[PDB]
This record gives structure tokens, sequence and C-alpha cells, in this order.
């Protein structure tokens, strides 16, 4: 659990 | 009133946009509905040149015409979907798509766009169900073979890998040639197989098609300023970010605005994102000259004005093609310099982005054909971190012995000294230096609370904490907003890591593994018998997936240990307990990278072509530590064992990354802001002379 903030595509 | 004739001018307007002309294929289509209005096709083609445009508010009116008049259209249904999605309205988008799938069970484009809203949510075995799906139904379908591959790549599923590869190359191949935008997203490119050529002629290509989003606004190039007279000799830099937020980029420098010489320079930032709430936002808020909220300014033709009316001479773009991003801002062209920062891992491909801010190590000369901008080099690492800010409570620990090791059971917090300080009996080993406490009712008491999984306790009046509930005791010193105001207790047992192994960790997402890397690994490992590596369920599903692949290879499941994702100040620190990183080669690790370093925990990696894959060796040797750079899978396996058999060794590099971490200049802001700023001024001179922007390489 917990999910955190990351870098991803434009989409 | 004649159909004939608005079906000709039809004909004429789909000839018209194939001849890329998109100025003239409007113009017709409007026409040929003028004739006629009850025209489907006219319609749903006129709406979707609107949507290439950016202009959905009308493109999405037009759609709805062509449904009304032909309930049948399933084409139009797909696509007014793709608008309502680029509109932020998913719940309407999702029942277009489904509704498409309803009347047409065949129509493929509707079940690949409904896989991509899946995509999109994270719920990824859905989305590649639907992708499946879709290329059943229509075997060829770039899109969807695009998407899917990279799903799979997300989860390590690595059925077909090497055909899955060479597939995808053929394909972006075709579609570069035929001159059709490539499935590969940019974002993505750096972890397949293609040329370089190949990877910017992608780039190349999302930067057009900002170029065309902004064209219908019709504005005239903007004057810049020639010198820094009407901004009192400083120079104003503009930075441009979706993520002044909880989020890595802010998480690295956050403190830069905050450091900028006032006298020299005035700082702006625009957030193209609204306030979060958090600690970053306004620590950024509170220091920068000037802070600008752009998500206020949905159009990017007022957002363009109102960055050339604050006179910027360097605008920095934090974004390139990551979610959020809006370059249509850079494609305005408001600065007279526009240069690439840290955010992107890669080149944006596109004529109005000037420079690429880098140094030597991650983009050496012999490779600057790779970008389309000129290279602009800071003279160690253009990476940096907010560690020594973010958390101080990493400096120092101490250490339990509980039978000499440095990453059994651990204690970190800023009153750690006062506390030892309290206690009969520690012992001081010298490297700093790391104080011990010896197997008394003191650490016992600790142990036991590790034990029964208890919050926190108090000795001698000092809070002890659980380092695995931190949320509960300081919501925000566990996100990284706070500093820690206690002791926290952290240890192997609590992530049921062997006491007494070689643990090698990669904290990364998965998909940065391939079936390379992990057979790397897998060598490591067999090489090195009381050893395990430790992963991340990042996400879950792919853990399976890894544990069959670390089967085959001949790994026994108890050799692999999966934890779960956990909040910023836990990830970081639990890092301690790890004995070496092994680095992903053909993606490194960025901000785990710097993550991973401060916890004073060595890295091993093995620097490639792309910038994604050169990042963790510049970091390396900005910190001083070539002997964990190596230069071919062969002798990156023989580092990784020589540091896990060889504990003599192994001590040694330990410490030097311990000490290195503070006295190199890596973790240094300050040191950092004023090369960036040396930069700046290089790049601000050379315009002013009058010349076009050229390498900055020094
Ligand atoms: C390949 C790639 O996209 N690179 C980008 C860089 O080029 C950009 O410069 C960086 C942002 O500008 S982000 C990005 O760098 P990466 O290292 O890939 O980080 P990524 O996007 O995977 O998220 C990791 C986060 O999870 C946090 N994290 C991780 C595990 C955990 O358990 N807890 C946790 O908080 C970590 O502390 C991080 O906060």
């Amino acid at each position: 659990p917990v999910s955190v903030p990351y870098a991803s595509a434009q989409s | 009133s004649c159909p004939t004739h608005a079906d000709s001018l039809n004909n004429l307007a789909n000839i018209k946009r194939e001849q890329g002309n998109i100025e003239e294929a409007v113009r017709l289509y409007r026409k040929a509905l003028e004739v006629f209005p009850e025209f489907a096709a006219a319609h749903s083609n006129l709406a979707s040149v609107l949507q290439q445009q950016g202009k959905l508010q009308e493109a999405l009116m037009h759609y709805k015409e062509a449904i009304r008049i032909s309930p049948t259209f399933a084409d139009a249904y797909s696509n007014m979907g793709n608008t309502l999605k680029e509109m932020q309205d998913v719940q309407g988008a999702l029942q277009c798509y489904t509704r498409a799938i309803q009347i047409n069970p065949a129509f493929a484009d509707a079940h690949s766009n409904l896989a991509s809203i899946h995509k999109d949510s994270g719920n990824i075995p859905e989305a590649i169900a639907s992708y499946r799906t879709a290329l059943k139904l229509k075997p060829d379908f770039p899109d969807a073979y695009c998407n899917l591959a990279h799903c799979l790549q997300i989860v390590c599923d690595w059925t077909d890998y090497d055909e899955r590869m060479k597939k995808l190359v053929s394909i972006v191949a075709d579609q570069l040639e035929k001159n059709r935008l490539p499935s590969v997203h940019p974002h993505h490119s750096m972890l397949y197989p293609l040329s370089h050529g190949f990877r910017k002629a992608i780039a190349e290509r999302h930067g057009n098609l900002c170029l065309d989003k902004i064209n219908v606004l019709h504005k005239p190039p903007y004057e810049h300023p020639k010198d820094l007279k009407l901004s009192d000799g400083r120079l104003r830099v503009g930075y441009v970010s979706s993520d002044f937020g909880n989020h890595p980029t802010s998480h690295l420098m956050q403190s830069i605005p905050g450091m900028h010489n006032p006298d020299k320079f005035e700082v702006f930032c625009y957030a193209l994102s609204p306030d979060d709430g958090t600690n970053f936002r306004v620590k950024v808020m509170a220091e920068a000259n000037h802070f600008i909220d752009l998500s206020q300014i949905p159009c990017n033709g007022k957002a363009a004005d109102r960055i050339h009316q604050d006179g910027i001479h360097i605008l920095v773009n934090m974004n390139g093609y990551t979610k959020g991003a809006r370059n249509e801002l850079f494609a305005l062209r408001p600065a007279p310099i526009q240069a690439m920062w840290l955010g992107y891992p890669g080149t944006s491909g596109a004529l109005f982005m000037d420079y690429i801010i880098t140094d030597q190590e991650t983009s050496p000369a012999e490779v600057a054909e790779q970008y389309s901008e000129k290279l602009a080099y800071m003279p160690h690492t253009f990476f940096i971190g907010d560690h020594a800010n973010m958390f101080p409570h990493l400096k120092k620990k101490a250490v339990i012995d509980f039978k000499i090791y440095d990453n059994r059971i651990v204690l970190n917090g800023i009153d750690l000294k006062a506390f030892l300080d309290s206690l009969p009996d520690v012992k001081i080993v010298k490297m700093l230096n790391m104080p011990v406490i010896p197997m008394n009712t003191i650490a016992e008491a600790v142990i036991e609370m590790i034990n029964r999984g208890q919050i926190q306790i108090t000795i001698n009046g000092f809070s002890i904490s659980n380092g695995l509930a931190t949320t509960q005791i300081n919501n925000k010193a566990a996100t990284g907003e706070e500093v820690p105001r206690t002791i926290i207790v952290t240890t192997r047992s609590q992530y049921g890591l062997p006491e007494d192994a070689i643990v090698y960790c990669n904290f990364n997402q998965l998909y940065k593994i391939d079936p390379s890397t992990l057979q790397m690994w897998a060598n490591i490992l067999k090489r090195v018998p009381n050893s395990v590596l430790w992963l991340l369920r990042f996400p879950a599903v792919g853990e399976p997936n890894i544990q069959q692949y670390a089967q085959n290879m001949g790994l026994p499941q108890n050799r692999i240990i999966f934890s779960p994702v956990a909040p910023k100040e836990e990830h970081v620190r639990r890092g301690q307990l790890a004995d070496v990183c092994l680095d992903t080669p053909l993606c490194n690790g960025h901000t785990t990278g710097m993550d991973v370093l401060w916890a004073g925990t060595p890295m091993v990696t093995m620097p490639g072509e792309t910038l994604a894959s050169r990042v963790a060796a510049s970091q390396l040797t900005c910190l001083g530590c070539l002997e964990l750079i190596a230069k071919n899978r062969q002798e990156y396996e023989d580092i990784a064992v020589k540091l896990g058999t060889d504990l003599e060794y192994l001590k040694k590099v330990r410490g030097k990354v311990w000490k290195q971490r503070i006295s190199s200049p890596l973790f240094n802001t300050k040191q950092y802001t004023m090369e960036l700023e040396r930069l700046y001024l290089q790049m601000w001179e050379h315009y002013a002379a009058g010349n076009k922007p050229d390498h900055m390489i020094k």
C-alpha cells in the first residue's frame, strides 16, 4: 500500500 | 442544397488533408456542410481536424452532430471518446467507447481506446485484456501493439521478448518513413532497441504536434529583450513545471529557486498544475521571486503572453514529454533562450528548444548527434538532490549489536547523539564514525518493540519510533515535507531480510528490468552464496513474473525478496539496510540513484548509449567512485561479486560513499545553483552577442 508519485508519459 | 456537390467537396478536402495542408481541408469541409448540413461524413472529418488543431469545444459539437445524423457511425463515437478524454472528462469518453463497442462488436479502435483509459488509470491487467481483443480483431494495429508492448513491459511479461522488440522497431521504421506519427511514445522510446536517429525522429514528431496546436492562434513572433536594462541588470529565468508539488521533480530541486543570487538573477516559477497543498509547493512559492499559477490560464496564447509580459530571458522546460506538460508554451517562443532541464531524460527533438542541460558523463560529445538541442554542460553532473535539506536525520547513524555490522539494526534521528549520551555503554567504531549500542535491556526493549510491531516506545525520555509506523506518528515527516522529530529504528527483520546476508537492492519501478538485466543478477546471486536480491512490488502484479523468470534461471524463491512500496522518508531510510544497490542498465535509477546514495549504499552501474542509461554513472563520477562503473555485462557481475565476497573491500567502498556524499559536490544544492547560474550567463552573453545557440561544452 501507500502509492507514491512518479514520472510518466504524456498519454 | 446538393448532396452531390457536397460529396465532391468532401473528396477534395480529404485530398487536401493528405497533402498535409490542414488550413485548406477545414475551409472545404466547412463549405461542404454549408451546401448540405445533414452530411454525416463531413461533420466527422471536420471534427477530427478541429481536434488536431486543439479546438475541442467545437470539434465535439461536430462529432455530436455526426452521430445524431448516423446513429450507427461507430467510428465517430470512438473519436468523440478521444476528445472527451483530452478534455479531462474521462467519465463521458468511457461512455462513448463502450457505446461504440456495443454497436459494432467487431470495431477494433474502440477496444484499443478503452484499453488506453484503463492504462491511464493504472489498471493494467484490464488494459492488456482489451488490447489483446483489439489485436485479435485487427491483427495489424500499431497503436494497440505498441501500447500493449509497454504494458507487458511494466508487468515484466517477457513472452516472445525478442520478436516483440524486433517487431516494434519494424513498425516504427514503417511509420517514420510513411510520415505517420509513431505509436511509440518518446518517453518510452529509451526502453527499446531502436536507433538514436529513430529516437530523435520520434521526439521530433511529437515536437510537431504542438506546432499545429498553436499555428491556429496566428500569433506574431515575440520581441525578445536584447539586454538587461529593463530588468535592472538581472537575468530573468523562468522555470516551467507541472510538478511544483509532491513529486520527484520537487524532491530534487525545491531548494534551487531559493538559492539563486538576487543580485544577478530574478526567478520566475510557472506552475502548470493547481496547488496540491503540500510543503513543497509552499517553499517554492515562498522562495521564488515570483510565482505564477498558469493552471488558471488554460489558453496557451494568453499564457505565453504572460511569460513574455514578465520579460523572461531564459525559459526552462522541466517537463518535456511527461504528464501535465504544455510545450505549446515553448513552441510560441516567448523567451530568446529556451532550455531543457532535469525533468525529462531525453531530447525534445524540437526546433523551439535551444539547449539541453547535461554534462560530459551523461552526454559526451561523440553522441551530440542524439540530441536536437545544443549541449550545455554542468561541470560535474546535471543531476541534483534535496536530500541534504529534506533528510538531515540520515547524516549520522548508530547501530545495535545483537550477538560489527553497519546495516542490521539502525537508528537515526536529529537528537540521536543526546540519547546515546544518556546511555551507559556505547562503543565508538571509527570509519565520521559509528556509535554502537551493546545488547542490554535498552537494546532488548527496542528490539521487542520491533518484534511485537508496536508504534513507539520511550527510553530515558526520548521517543523511539518504529520505522514502519511513521505515517501514523507523523504524516508530514513520512512524506518528506517535515523533518522527523524523533529517533527511528530500522531493521532487516522489519522487511523479512536475512540478518546475515548480502543484500543487493534495486528499488526502481519494475519496467526498468529486462531479461538481460535479470540474467546478470541471477549470475551474481549464484556466485555469491549468502546473497538475496531486494526488489519492490511496483506494481505487485509484476512480482509473480519475475519470480517465474528467476526460477527458470535456476533461483529458489527465497533468493529474491519483495517489499511493498513505501512513503518517501521510509523508502530512503531503509536503503541503509542494503549492502550494494544493483542498477538497471536499460534505464538507470535517476531520483532513486540519489536516494540510495544518500543512505550510504554504493551502487553498481553499467552505462549505455541513451542519456537515461547513463545518469547513474554520471552521479557516481561526481561522487568519485569510478570502481563502481562497469564497461560491460562481464565487469558488472565481477564488481558486484567482489563487493559481495570481499567484506574488507565492501567496508572500504561503503565508507567512501558515506563520506563522499557530503564532501563531494553531488548533494550540494548551493554549489549546484551557482554553476547553473554560470551556465545561464554563458548562454546569455552568447545570445546578446548576436549569436544563435551553439554548444557550451567548455
Ligand atoms: C526514467 C525516468 O522517467 N526518470 C525520471 C527522471 O529522469 C526525472 O529527472 C525525475 C523527475 O523529474 S523522476 C524519474 O526518475 P526515477 O528514478 O525513474 O523516478 P520514478 O519516476 O521511477 O519515481 C520514483 C519516485 O518514487 C519514490 N519512491 C520509490 C520507491 C518507494 O518505495 N517509495 C518512494 O517514495 C522515489 O524516491 C521517487 O520519488
